[PDB]
RNA sequence: CCAAGUCUGGGCUAAGUGGUAAAGGAUGUGGCGCCGCGAAGACAGCCAGGAGGUUGGCUUAGAAGCAGCCAUCCUUUAAAG
């Protein structure tokens, strides 16, 4: 969502690279981190 | 510890791995030697807070080390130091630190704290005669109290290259007293 | 570096209006602090503020000391339009000379205050440098 | 294999006792009438029960004794801590009184020694507001 | 395209950056120093208790880590959390 400025929720929410892209991931709809 | 050099070459020297640092002593000096790598380690210990020395040609294995210098530059990485020994029984200009503990008075009960514009202590005890680590803390802290020179409490070597009543270390309201 | 008309004819002799210096708590060794590298008539206000919000998030022991302070100021729109511009003051600060000793998070073991200041940098404006002092930070 | 927090002198409420026990294979009627025997003496204070069944659908087991918090308050003559610990300590006692109160608490205390007995009373004291001086 | 080495040497790119931009992010990648250890046989995997006085103070109508303001100690033992 935040497109710009993502940084680790749940004590897990991972750091993944898709299309060089960095989009938050972690066992929660409440983390759908993306930029 | 070691550190060499002394010719006439600061720029390149003042560059790479070797940082300038004069061979200062009462009566004589000698081109800057040392190195930007030793300074590290040792310095890292506690420059003018303890003391050692290095073996350059076994020349003169003496103490006194630094009485000036600076990591100056913006970056915060020193360059161009001062070095002076002391094989004499005159050692004065002696500035060694002083530590407390945490004695609970204004803190772990009043949350209050205390400024220590002091910390250090440039004095002059028994030349080549000082406990690299001297501690003194009669305790006390809180409300509008303060302690400084005057009182203090000096052991052995009776110097005080300093004065009375002045930046000792008081207790102020980290929030309110 | 355009600066003002004089220290007592245009606008010189103030308090600059702000929120004093020291906070946090002592600490003999532990060198915990902050400085910069950027040049900028440090935005007073912005300034004053900032630092403060700093205390807002911590509270007590961590040299919430801070070695800054503006003392001169700009000016602009007031009068005719754009031409022969007289001067109407507003917004003093101080030159953050391309880096230097900012404010200090100084204390034994109290990073609970390092993070703070941290929060203090975040804020600020001109980027900022996160750092330690003689020894580091314990 | 259940754990409850039933009241005293009231062994017939359907809202808590009903669903919490009936679905676990516990006869609500008979398990209740047995409480009217031991909770009748100390009626008025909430007493936690730990019922443990088997494979016959019965039993009652260990209910208790009572409180052990209010009798300590009767001796000292404080209901509650002053404010926040390590910030307003004002309740000092002595050395000799802390030495004898730990000699009876031994059954549920850490070890049967004398050095380990004085150390627990030091941890639960400073976490509240009773500094030893 | 338009004249002139698809020169040789040794690094770095895996985005077409080059072919305009800042605060700001992230085990990208390549090269440098630190703390702990692998036969008290180490981090991620897996077996288990997943310890007791901890069920302290404001507010309690509920702090009793898993409302929040202050504590932050003791332990009989495989250690502590």
């Amino acid at each position: 969502k935040v497109r710009s400025s993502v940084k680790k929720m749940c004590d897990n929410c991972k750091v993944v690279r898709r299309h060089g892209r960095v989009l938050v991931i972690c066992s929660n709809v409440k983390h759908k981190q993306r930029q | 510890m070691e550190l060499t050099a002394k010719p006439r070459t600061p720029k390149q020297k003042l560059d790479e791995s070797m940082i300038a640092a004069v061979a200062y002593n009462k009566e004589n000096n000698v081109s800057f030697a040392l190195d930007r790598k030793a300074f590290d380690r040792a310095f890292r210990q506690q420059s003018t807070t303890g003391l050692f020395d290095i073996t350059v040609e076994g020349g003169e294995t003496f103490p006194a080390l630094v009485k000036a210098v600076q990591m100056d530059k913006r970056k915060r990485a020193p360059i161009h130091v001062d070095f002076y020994m002391v094989t004499y029984g005159e050692p004065v200009e002696v500035s060694v630190p002083v530590h407390t503990t945490g004695r609970s008075q204004g803190e772990v009960q009043g949350g209050l704290v205390d400024i220590v514009v002091h910390n250090l202590q440039i004095v002059a005890p028994g030349p080549r005669r000082i406990p690299q680590e001297l501690v003194v803390d009669v305790t006390k802290m809180n409300i509008g109290d303060h302690i400084t020179a005057g009182d203090i409490k000096l052991p052995e070597g009776c110097t005080l290259a300093a004065d009375p009543e002045l930046t000792v270390v008081s207790v102020l309201p980290p929030r309110l007293t | 570096s355009i600066k003002p008309t004089r220290r007592e004819y245009i606008s010189g002799i103030p308090g600059k209006g702000i929120a004093q210096f020291k906070m946090g708590n002592n600490t003999y060794p532990a060198q915990v602090e902050n400085v910069v590298e950027k040049p900028v008539q440090i935005r007073h206000n912005a300034l004053e503020a900032a630092r403060n919000a700093a205390n807002r998030f911590v509270q007590n022991s961590g040299k919430f000391r801070i070695r800054k302070f503006p003392f001169h100021v700009i000016r602009e729109q007031d009068g005719d339009g754009m031409r022969a511009p007289f001067g109407k003051s507003v917004g003093t600060a101080a030159r953050s000379h391309g880096a230097n000793h900012d404010f200090i998070a100084w204390v034994n073991p109290d990073p609970a205050v390092e993070f703070a200041w941290r929060r203090a940098y975040m804020k600020v404006t001109p980027t900022v440098n996160i750092d330690s002092s003689p020894a580091g930070n314990a | 294999q259940i754990k409850l927090q039933l009241p005293a002198g009231k062994a017939t409420p359907a809202p808590p006792v009903g669903p919490a026990l009936g679905q676990h294979g516990v006869n609500i009627m008979e398990f209740c009438k047995r409480f009217n025997a031991e909770t009748a003496d100390k009626a008025g204070m909430i007493l936690p029960v730990v019922i443990t069944v088997y494979e016959d659908k019965s039993f009652t087991f260990i209910i208790k004794t009572p409180p052990a918090s209010f009798l300590l308050k009767k001796a000292a003559g404080i209901e509650k801590g002053s404010s926040e610990p390590k910030r307003k300590i004002v309740g000092k006692v002595t050395r000799k009184q802390i030495e004898e109160i730990a000699k009876t608490k031994m059954p549920d205390l850490n070890a049967n020694s004398l050095e380990a007995a004085m150390k627990i009373i030091e941890g639960t004291a400073k976490s509240m507001g009773i500094e030893v001086v």
